[PDB]
């Protein structure tokens, strides 16, 4: 009956790289590794957590916590096309066309 | 010349020095107490 | 009797103390 | 010289209330 918390890592691929790669640089990139994953999914169970990554290259990130059970949905967000173009420049000119600060002509 | 590199550090809890016991004035207090009475 | 309490702390907390004691 | 001024303390105090 418990609620909900969410935990939002931003640039995910600066402290989570492949583990064995550089000897850990002094240890601690790979201990890192190690307790985070151990975290998410371990020997006791959470059920009342989310988890948010974002990054540019996602191919370096650790492969075994891109799995099931761990970070499931994978999503890629790419350029638009004429009609994503026609709604972004909607959204982004909605309080001209309230004010009548918008010429008629464009 | 490969270089540039890191390292990490640790402490250590040097004061050792006991000092409850010469914090314990207050019986000399308590028979100034007893004189002023 | 040279001072009174033991500057194992050193700061300026126990100076005045052993003065006061003396 | 810990022992020696408080055990004189003692002494003057313990004389005084007496």
């Amino acid at each position: 009956n418990s609620g909900l918390h969410i935990i939002i890592f931003d640039e995910i691929d600066a402290i989570c790289k492949q583990r064995g790669s550089m000897a850990g640089s002094t240890g601690v990139h790979d201990t890192v590794v190690n307790q985070l994953l151990s975290k998410i999914d371990g020997v006791e169970q959470l059920n009342n957590i989310l988890v948010i990554g974002m990054t540019n290259r996602p191919d370096l990130i650790d492969e075994a916590l891109l799995r099931p059970g761990r970070l499931e949905v994978k999503m890629e967000i790419g350029l638009p096309d004429e009609k994503g173009r026609l709604q972004i420049l909607h959204i982004h000119t909605a309080r001209m066309r309230g004010h009548q600060l918008l010429s008629a002509d464009v | 010349a490969s270089g540039i590199i890191m390292d990490s550090s640790i402490s250590k809890q040097a004061l050792s020095e006991i000092e409850t016991r010469h914090s314990e004035i207050i019986k000399l207090e308590n028979s100034i107490r007893e004189l002023h009475d | 009797s040279g001072g009174f309490i033991r500057r194992v702390t050193n700061d300026a907390r126990e100076n005045e103390m052993d003065e006061n004691l003396e």
